[PDB]
């Protein structure tokens, strides 16, 4: 699958 | 820690993803979603921080 990350400030 | 997303290759929208979900499917739909709340191609893709 194509997948992608991201900032997550609450962790 | 940062957020995963998977793109569905139906609606080509991106979908958030449990952490440590790190086996996925050749292909991934919307469908497929552990959450129902966005289990549906129709439902709209939720925004960024
Ligand atoms: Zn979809």
């Amino acid at each position: 699958a194509r997948t992608k990350q991201t900032a997550r400030k609450s962790t | 820690s940062d957020q995963t997303w998977v793109q569905c290759d139906a609606c080509l929208k991106w979908r958030k993803l449990p952490d440590g979900m790190d086996q996925l499917p050749e292909k991934w739909y919307c469908s497929n979603n552990p959450d129902p709340q966005f289990r549906n191609c129709e439902v709209p893709e939720e925004p960024e921080d």
